[PDB]
């Protein structure tokens, strides 16, 4: 199979030259295997079901059966099915949104984004420590050279950006991961809730872990990277970033640090949330006085993860279930967002900045349509699936800290003013002088921008059809005596 | 006369309602249940009840009189 | 709806300078005519006219134009220049 | 009165003036989607649809309010303000 | 250059125009523009806190200073409170007593309970 | 219709790990039980408030109090807190 | 528009125009009318329920 599958790819390769099909169909079908997959998945159980194991010692190069498990291991629930079919739906979008803009070096681009996508895929499928980081840094040079090669004017200080940041949070991580393996001597997710260390190493172990997070989450005050390195990226780079190693922070807070670290956790908690009151607050106000397309909607992304956070450490059910749900929704939105602003914008007038855009509803009454839309969507209304998260986030946040919750409610004003201050200038007033009449939005944007609308509508209207998937994972994580 | 605290759950009166003569609350509700609130309509029921509360009123300015004169 | 002709604006403001007093005559008062100069209005009297004739069409002069025109001709045109009339 | 505006532009909503030379048939389309969809909607929501009183009985009311005390009692339960 | 947050950045300023800021709103609107909607002609300079002066910036009004709509819109609310409260004192007395219910105030049909007659129950 | 077996944290062995997983379940599955019995709580409270009307004070006084009693403990609390911890040390 | 500073014409209005201008009058003036008639009594003010 593998032998004849290269064979297919080599040929394809050498008659037509350029990738990009072959790395479309593929997608495609790992899709519909995930799907097959939620087919067969048993959800009456709250027991990892596609177990498999990769170099270990009796079989390094295939699975293991054996009696001693020294390899690396990967298996599923409902949590991790969830983030693995966003993640399967973003994939082709994201190969799709750069069908034409890119020609040069392209099959080594769509290389590179196919790989990152794949490494994201696979860390949702890690049940222990060390393959878990293994995944979790193996993105950042696919991502340093993509960024480096393929991006915009700035791109050589953004790569720099999303290396040196997230290998100094994932280096703290490291530390952590090192304690807990030597302490140990396991590092599985299957079991790891039965360990009970004491109070203070607790508290030590939490501190190198939650360092990764403010990095990769990100949360204020180490927030700054973001923005640069999602306003330099090629258009599949910021899609990916925003969509989906994003959420990887919150899958980590739910998967490596809450069944471990219960007590140690209670006691941070308020930390948590002076975190995260700052960061939404200080990069909501912060967003209203940027002048770049692309880097208000990275500024937007932090804020909802804000509001994530605040929901995830809420020890209360609705604070999870809100939180998860917020972070696909938000996987939904934002690559629509970046998809307007750095992919039809940029590509018909490569420029970012603000002042040059008025009035594009005159020539491009369609593309005016869709970013009404996203921002309401994007600023949380009801019937979208982030309203659904940030309310039971908020929820979560106002029953684990009244105060705290009830100042954090200040964040669908804060949403609103950025948002909707972008969208007044942008599809109003009288058609800019300083940009000519270009095509209106095409038939791929406009599937890509439709398939990201109806799923956030889908989970908005009825966010009851996620429950099948994460009720065991909503009492999973919470501590109450 | 006082209407029976089963009678006056029985007709469903409204709390602030339930008087000295809510009994001629219910006849008047059921004239204004038949005819359809029509202002024209119901007209002896309505009196009735108003002039109940004239009384009631009546013996309230009384009362109060009455506590103004012993300060 | 309605349109203006420029026939109708010069009629308009022809029974406007008629009925204005401090003019010297209103049989001399031709199309190319200086209020200046053959009308022989003052320096705010011109000013009076041309705020008459902004109240007249509805339209708002600003001070750089009004006192741009001194002939009738100019204000006619000037006045039919202006879609919003 | 009207202007000039580019015929390239195509909005969903139809644009400047939209009134199309077979509007009429179009509208007999509408017009039978428009039916279709009401009354299909109306027939389908009917199984759902119930008054507000008279859907339960008192026997069934008193029984429930009954099996509360019961629980109240079984438990330590005191009622508001009693202390 | 006139404003206190315009002051503060010329040190972060280094070889780049010093512009003194003027309201595009206030620019009287019958001059010509090349963007007639935004007041702004090509290649003018941009101040450094332009986004707080162009057209999109909150609206400014002219007829009172800042600081004196604060004292009128501060004065009338204070006048107005003042007002009604000390006109709470002079108030005539009403003349019939509370209405009263019977059963003690029908405290059974308010939920209470006999061990409890303060929470729910009417005047009596 | 499944009936698994239910599985306490204190007789096991935490080392047998199907017995501990159904333990975790079986708590699970008994804080969503006592939930449905909340939930028929408020819906009974609902029918005895909408068909009582201005007396469903005096009618509803049981159930209200016992669906406000009910709130506060029967809701999720989930397994970690009394897995790792022995209440009886 | 024949005449300027002059005089003005008297305005013509259609006829059903004038019709309904002169239904919705009368009507509100005959309602008012029939409802002070009605009503004088409460409405102005009258038979204090208080005790003599
Ligand atoms: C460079 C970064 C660091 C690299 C570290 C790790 C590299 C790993 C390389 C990728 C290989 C993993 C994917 C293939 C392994 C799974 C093969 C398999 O057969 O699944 C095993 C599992 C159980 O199967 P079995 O017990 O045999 O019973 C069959 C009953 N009919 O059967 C199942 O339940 C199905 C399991 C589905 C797994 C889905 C995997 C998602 C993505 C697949 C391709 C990913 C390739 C990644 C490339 C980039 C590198 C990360
Ligand atoms: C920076 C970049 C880092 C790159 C990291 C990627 C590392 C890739 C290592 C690949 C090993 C993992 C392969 C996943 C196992 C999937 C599989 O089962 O392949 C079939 C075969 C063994 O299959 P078997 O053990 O019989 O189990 C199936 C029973 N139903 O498997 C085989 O026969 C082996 C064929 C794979 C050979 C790979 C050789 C290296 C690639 C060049
Ligand atoms: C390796 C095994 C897994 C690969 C999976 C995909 C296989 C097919 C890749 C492909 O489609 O072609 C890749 C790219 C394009 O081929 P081509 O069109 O010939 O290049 C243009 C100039 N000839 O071929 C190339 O152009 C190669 C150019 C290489 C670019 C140099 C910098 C990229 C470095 C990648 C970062 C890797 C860091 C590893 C660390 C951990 C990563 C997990
Ligand atoms: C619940 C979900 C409901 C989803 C509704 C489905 C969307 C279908 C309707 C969109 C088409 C409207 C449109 O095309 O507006 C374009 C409009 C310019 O169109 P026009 O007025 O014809 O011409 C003026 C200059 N050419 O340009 C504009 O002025 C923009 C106005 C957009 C109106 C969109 C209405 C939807 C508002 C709800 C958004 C809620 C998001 C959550
Ligand atoms: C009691 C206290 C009242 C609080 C009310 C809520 C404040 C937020 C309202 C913001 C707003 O509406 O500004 C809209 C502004 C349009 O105002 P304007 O230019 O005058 O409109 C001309 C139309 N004739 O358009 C704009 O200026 C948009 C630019 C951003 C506006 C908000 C700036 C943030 C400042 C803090 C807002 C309040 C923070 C939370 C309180």
């Amino acid at each position: 199979i593998l032998l004849s599958s290269l064979y297919l790819f080599n040929r394809i390769l050498a008659w037509q030259g350029n990738v990009k099909h072959f790395y479309l169909f593929a997608s495609n079908l790992l899709l519909l295997f995930i799907v097959v997959l939620y087919i067969n998945f048993n959800t009456f159980s709250n027991s990892f079901q596609f177990n498999f194991e990769l170099f270990n010692s009796l079989n390094p190069f295939g699975l293991s059966n054996s009696d001693i498990s020294n390899g690396l291991l990967f298996g599923i629930d409902g949590l991790s099915l969830t983030f693995i079919l966003l993640t399967v739906l973003l994939i082709p979008l994201t190969l799709l949104g750069n069908w034409y803009n890119i020609n040069f070096n392209s099959n080594l681009y769509y290389t590179l984004v196919l790989a990152i996508g794949l490494v994201i895929l696979l860390n949702f499928w890690a049940l222990d420590y060390i393959s878990f980081y293994i995944l979790f840094e193996a993105t950042l040079p696919l991502l340093f050279i993509l960024i480096h090669i393929y991006g915009s004017s700035d791109s050589e200080r953004a790569s720099f950006y999303v290396l040196m940041f997230t290998l100094s949070g994932s280096l703290f991580m490291l530390l952590s991961i090192v304690v807990i393996s030597i302490v140990l001597n396991t590092t599985n997710f299957i079991n790891h809730n039965l360990f009970v260390l004491s109070l203070d190493l607790q508290t030590i172990i939490w501190l190198g872990l939650f360092i990764a997070i403010m990095v990769k989450t990100p949360l204020f005050p180490i927030h700054v990277w973001l923005p640069v390195v999602h306003s330099e990226s090629p258009l599949a780079g910021s899609m990916i970033l925003a969509g989906l190693i994003l959420k990887l922070a919150l899958y980590a807070i739910l998967r490596l640090l809450l069944p471990l670290l219960c007590e140690a956790q209670i006691l941070y908690t308020p930390m948590i949330y002076i975190i995260s009151l700052l960061t939404i607050i200080l990069t909501s106000l912060a967003t209203l006085r940027q002048i770049d397309l692309k880097v208000i909607i990275a500024y937007s992304s932090i804020s909802h993860m804000g509001i994530a956070i605040l929901g995830v450490c809420s020890n209360t059910s609705l604070g999870i279930y809100g939180s998860i749900v917020l972070g696909v929704a938000h996987g939904f939105v934002s690559p629509a967002l970046f998809l307007i602003v750095g992919g039809i914008l940029y590509d018909r007038y490569h420029i970012r900045i603000v002042n040059y855009y008025k009035g594009l509803t005159t020539y491009m009454p369609q593309l005016a349509t869709y970013i009404i839309i996203l921002s309401f969507a994007n600023i949380g209304t009801p019937l979208t699936g982030n309203f659904t998260g940030e309310f039971l986030s908020l929820q979560g946040g106002f029953i684990r800290n009244p105060i705290i919750g009830g100042i954090s409610c200040i964040s669908v004003l804060l949403a609103a003013i950025y948002q909707l201050k972008l969208t007044n200038k942008l599809t109003g007033g009288i058609s800019s002088i300083y940009m000519h009449r270009t095509n209106d939005v095409t038939i791929r944007e406009k599937f890509i921008m439709n398939i990201l609308i109806i799923s956030t509508l889908i989970i908005g209207i009825c966010p009851q059809i996620m429950y099948n998937l994460l009720y065991w994972t909503v009492n999973n994580y919470i501590y109450i005596i | 006369p006082l209407l029976s605290q089963e009678d006056m759950k029985k007709h469903k009166i409204l709390l602030a309602y339930r008087d000295r003569c809510a009994a001629l609350l219910v006849p008047l509700n059921e004239c204004r249940k038949k005819n359809y609130y029509m202002p024209w309509a119901c007209g002896h029921e309505r009196h009735e009840y108003e002039m109940c509360e004239v009384a009631d009123f009546q013996r309230r300015v009384k009362a109060m009189d009455k506590l103004k004169a012993e300060k | 709806a309605h349109v203006l002709t420029k026939d109708m604006i010069q009629e308009r403001i022809v029974a406007l300078l008629e009925s204005f007093d401090k003019v010297n005559d209103a049989k001399n008062i031709t199309a190319t005519a200086n209020l200046t100069s053959d009308l022989g209005l003052d320096s705010l009297d011109v000013v009076e006219v041309v705020m008459a004739i902004e109240e007249e069409f509805g339209l708002e002069i600003p001070d750089h134009d009004a006192d741009e025109i001194k002939t009738v001709q100019q204000a006619i045109d000037y006045v039919s220049a202006q879609p919003a009339a | 009165g009207r202007y000039p505006f580019p015929k390239d532009v195509i909005s969903m909503t139809g644009g400047w003036w939209a009134n199309p030379s077979n509007w009429k048939l179009n509208g007999l389309f509408a017009t039978g989607i428009a039916v279709g969809l009401a009354l299909w909607v109306s027939t389908a929501t009917l199984p759902y649809t119930r008054r507000r009183e008279g859907i339960t009985s008192e026997s069934d009311i008193s029984k429930w309010n009954a099996a509360a005390g019961v629980w109240r009692e079984r438990h330590g339960k005191i009622s508001t303000g009693e202390a | 250059i006139r404003a206190s947050f315009d002051k503060a950045e010329e040190p972060m300023l280094g070889d780049y125009p010093d512009i003194d800021p003027f309201p595009a709103q206030l620019k009287n609107p019958y001059k010509k523009y090349d963007d007639q909607q935004d007041r702004r002609n090509l290649e003018e300079p941009l101040s450094v806190n332009d986004d707080l002066y162009d057209m999109w910036s909150p609206d400014r009004f002219t007829h009172f200073k800042n600081q004196d709509a604060l004292k009128y819109f501060i004065g009338f609310l204070t006048i107005f409170f003042g007002a009604s409260y000390v006109a709470t004192y002079f108030v005539p007395e009403k003349a019939a007593i509370p209405r009263e219910f019977p059963y003690e105030g029908l405290w059974k049909e308010s939920g209470g309970t006999e061990k409890s007659k303060a929470f729910f129950g009417q005047r009596s | 219709h499944q009936r698994p077996e239910l599985v306490s944290f204190d007789d096991i062995n935490y080392n047998d790990h199907k017995k501990v997983r159904e333990a975790q379940e079986s708590y699970t599955r008994e804080q969503f039980i006592r939930l449905e019995a909340l939930k028929t709580v408020r819906k009974a409270l609902e029918k005895c408030y909408e068909e009582s009307g201005p007396n469903h004070f005096e009618d509803c006084k049981n159930l209200a109090e016992q669906y406000l009693d009910m709130l506060p403990t029967h809701r999720l609390q989930g397994y970690l807190g009394y897995q790792r911890n022995d209440p009886s040390k | 528009n024949y005449k300027w500073n002059g005089p003005l014409p008297r305005p013509h209005v259609s006829a059903g125009h004038r019709i309904a201008t002169k239904f919705l009058g009368a009507t509100m003036f005959f309602w008012m009318f029939l409802r002070i008639k009605e009503e004088y009594p409460a409405m102005l003010g009258l038979h204090n329920f208080y005790p003599p």
